[PDB]
RNA sequence: UGAGAGUUUGAUCCUGGCUCAGGACGAACGCUGGCGGCGUGCCUAAUACAUGCAAGUCGAACGCUUCUUGGAAAGAGGAGUGGCGGACGGGUGAGUAACACGUGGGUAACCUACCCAUCAGAGGGGGAUAACACUUGGAAACAGGUGCUAAUACCGCAUAACAGUUUAUGCCGCAUGGCAUAAGAGUGAAAGGCGCUUUCGGGUGUCGCUGAUGGAUGGACCCGCGGUGCAUUAGCUAGUUGGUGAGGUAACGGCUCACCAAGGCCACGAUGCAUAGCCGACCUGAGAGGGUGAUCGGCCACACUGGGACUGAGACACGGCCCAGACUCCUACGGGAGGCAGCAGUAGGGAAUCUUCGGCAAUGGACGAAAGUCUGACCGAGCAACGCCGCGUGAGUGAAG
RNA sequence: CAGAAAGCCACGGCUAACUACGUGCCAGCAGCCGCGGUAAUACGUAGGUGGCAAGCGUUGUCCGGAUUUAUUGGGCGUAAAGCGAGCGCAGGCGGUUUCUUAAGUCUGAUGUGAAAGCCCCCGGCUCAACCGGGGAGGGUCAUUGGAAACUGGGAGACUUG
C-alpha cells in the first residue's frame, strides 16, 4: 500500500440503475493549435451500495476492480445535495 | 538468466568491439538493461578499457560472464577477485 | 518438415494416452464423490478423503500447477467437511 | 540565422494567377576507367519455388549392437529408451482506427524450471515395454502378432501443511480488505549418478530430487492523456446495461449459464465507408510547422487460405500435429508426398535492384564431469561508380608569339 | 619511368559566353516571355567562350521561394468576399466592489522521457569521415510545497448598463 486513487469530484447526472449511477467529471483545456480553452467531459459509470445519491448530487469516487461490463467506480462521500 | 556478453562495431577489415551486460534472452546488440565496458580488438596491447564497478554488483544478482570476459577481466583479476570476495566474501 | 522431433510427437502421444486416464480417474472420482453428498446416507468419508487423495494426486504426482486442486479443495471443504 | 526575378496595358498604380533561380532519386547514365576509407542495394506480385545449407545435445539416467586388436578390454561406431532445447536466433508489413503504439500509472483481482537465498527433507517394491529374435500384411509410407529385459522411464504405500481455509487474539487501511501469533480437516521424492577412504566399514565432497517462503528475469490484466479523411456517413446496441447466484478462469469480469428489470453510447461526432503497421528518428524551414516511416534499434501482427487442439510451466507453435479448401509430384491406382514473407540461387512482373566462398579463429546461442558437435546468427571474403569521406592525372623555369 | 591516370551541357532576356554560311511562313527550338519568314548570339552546322568538376545532363517525387489557408502572418464600399430581414434554444463573451477558494495561471523539490541519433566539450584512426568519454534537447508527464494579481467557484453590496 503506497498509492490510492485519482479521485475526480464530478456530479451525478443518472441513477436510474441498480447498485449503479452516473458521475460526470469536467475539465477544460487548450487546442492544439489555437490559444483558447475548450471545455469537455466524460462519463464514468459508479457502482453504488443502493443508490444513494440523487439526480445533480455531488461524489468523489475512486475505482477498485473491473466489476461488470468494464465499470470501475465506487463512491465516497456523498458531498451536497440537489433540493 | 542475465548474462554479460561482448558487442561488435566493426566497419570492414578493422573492428571494434565492446562488452555488453543484459539478459541472455536478448539478440547480442540487441537489447540490454545497462552497460559495462569495452577493449579494442587491434593494436596488441590494446586498450583494456573496463568499468569493473558492475561486475561484482551485478554477479550479486547472480549471472555467469562468457569465456573472454573470465580471460580478460582476470587479466584485470576480476574473476579472481569474484571467488576472491565471494568465496571468502 | 520433420528433422528429430518425431520422438517428441510420439512421447506427446504417450502423455495424451496416460493423461487423458489420469485425467478421466480424478473427474470420475470427484463425480463418485459428489454423488454422495446430495444423496445424505452412508459412505461420505471414505470417498471424501478419497476424492481430495485423488486432486492432489493429480496435483502432484500429476499436474495443474497447484491451484485448482487448490480452489477444489477450498470448494470441496466448504460443501462437505 | 528571413535577399527576389520575369509575364495582363500605348504607357501608370494596385489586386492577382503561372514559371524560375535553392536544396532530400534508399535503386534507369547512352561517357569513362584511380576509388583499393565508410555505408547501401525487389518499394511492382503477402507471385510460384528446382539445388544445397539453415537445431541438435547428453555413455557420471539407462539397457542392446558394428570394428583395430576363443578367453582381452581401451578407443571407436549403430540403434533405442530417457533428459533438455526446437516458443531463442533470422524473414515480411498482408491485416489492425484498437489500450495495437507513445507516455504517465495501478497489482488490498496476477502468474514463471531456466541464477542465487532459507528451512524441511530426501524408503521399500511392482508390472510392462522399446530395443532385441521370428513370422503375418505390406508397391511403398508404415502397420500387426508372440516371447524376454533396464533405468534419474512408468506405476500404488508411510511420513510434514509451514500452503489453504475457519476460529480467537492484537494492529491498520481507499469499499472490498490487509498484517503477526495460537489451533480444528488431506496431502511428495530420483530411495539417483560420479570419486575417495574402501580392514566388517559406510562416512562421504559434488552433481542431481521434492515441499514451503524470498530477491531478481520474463509474461498478463486495467486506467488518464496523444497522433486521419469523409456529416453529398445521425442514430447505434440486446449478452447489450445493471443486479442476483452458480460454473469457469494464473488472475477480475456477462468470459459463460439461470432469474429480475430496461438500461447503455451519441452533435465534444456514436455507428458506418475509405486508406495506413506504430515509434526512436531523418542530407527540408528563419521559426512556427509541413513531408516521408529504409537503414539501425524497440513494440505489434503474419507463415499457400480457414478452423481446432495436444506435449510442454511458457505455443494455439515459421522448417510440430489433426480436419476442411486451393495448387503441385509419385502410386503396383488401394493410397501416399509438399509449403524459402530463414541464406544464396531460380521463373514472371517491372523505369528499375547482387555471390549458390570459408569458419566458428572473433563474438552469441544449445546441451554436458570434458574434449567437444551444430549455426546461411555472426565474423569476414567475391559484385553494382549506388552514394559520402580523403587524396590523385607532375612541379620550378622556359616565345616578338 | 613524367611515363598508366580526362571526361560533361548552353551561350535573345531572366542567367557570365561571338563569328562565317545554309534551310530562308518553311524545315524545328522553346522552363516562361517568346523565335522564325535571305541578312537569326533563338532553325543547323563549324570553330571561339562559360560553370561545375570522374563524375557531370535528363526524368519523377518532397519541402521552400508562397503572407498562395495568414496562431505567429491576409480581409469583405466599388476587385473574389456581409446571408433579404427579424425572433430566439444551446453555445461564445460579460458593469463596480468586500471576504473566501485555488480549477486555470506563476514558482521550488523529486522519479522518468532506452542506447546509438543532431549539436556542443574532450580524444583516436597519417587528417577526414567512423569510433570513444560527459551533459544540454525530447512532459502539453506523475507526486509533493507555496504564491492569491488576472480568469473561474461561494457569500454580501451599489446604480451608471
Amino acid at each position: 500500500e503506497r498509492n490510492q486513487r485519482k479521485v475526480y469530484q464530478g456530479r451525478v447526472v443518472s441513477d436510474k440503475m441498480d447498485k449503479t449511477i452516473t458521475v460526470v467529471v469536467e475539465t477544460k483545456k487548450n487546442h492544439p493549435i489555437y490559444g483558447k480553452r475548450m471545455k469537455y467531459s466524460k462519463k464514468y459509470k459508479a457502482h453504488d451500495e443502493n443508490n444513494t445519491a440523487k439526480v445533480g448530487d455531488i461524489v468523489k469516487i475512486m475505482e477498485t476492480r473491473p466489476l461488470s461490463a468494464t465499470k470501475r467506480f465506487r463512491l465516497l462521500e456523498v458531498v451536497e445535495e440537489a433540493v | 538468466a542475465v548474462k554479460i556478453r561482448l558487442k561488435r562495431m566493426g566497419s570492414k577489415k578493422s573492428p571494434f568491439y565492446r562488452i555488453v551486460v543484459a539478459d541472455s534472452r536478448s539478440p547480442r546488440d540487441g537489447r540490454f538493461i545497462e552497460t559495462v565496458g569495452t577493449y579494442n580488438p587491434l593494436k596488441d596491447p590494446a586498450e583494456v578499457v573496463l568499468k569493473e564497478d558492475l561486475v561484482l554488483d551485478w554477479l550479486s544478482k547472480g549471472a555467469q560472464p562468457s569465456d573472454t570476459v573470465r580471460n580478460i577481466l582476470s587479466k584485470e583479476g576480476v574473476m579472481k577477485k569474484h571467488h576472491e570476495a565471494k568465496n571468502v566474501k | 518438415n520433420i528433422e528429430s522431433a518425431i520422438k517428441r510427437v510420439r512421447t506427446s502421444a504417450n502423455a495424451n494416452a496416460k493423461n487423458s486416464s489420469q485425467t478421466n480417474a480424478m473427474r470420475t472420482a470427484i463425480k463418485k464423490f459428489e454423488e454422495a453428498v446430495a444423496a445424505g446416507a452412508d459412505n461420505v468419508d471414505a470417498l471424501y478423503n478419497e476424492a481430495v487423495k485423488a486432486v492432489d494426486m493429480a496435483a502432484t504426482k500429476g499436474l495443474i500447477h497447484k491451484n485448482k486442486a487448490n480452489r477444489d479443495k477450498i470448494r470441496l471443504s466448504k460443501l462437505a467437511k
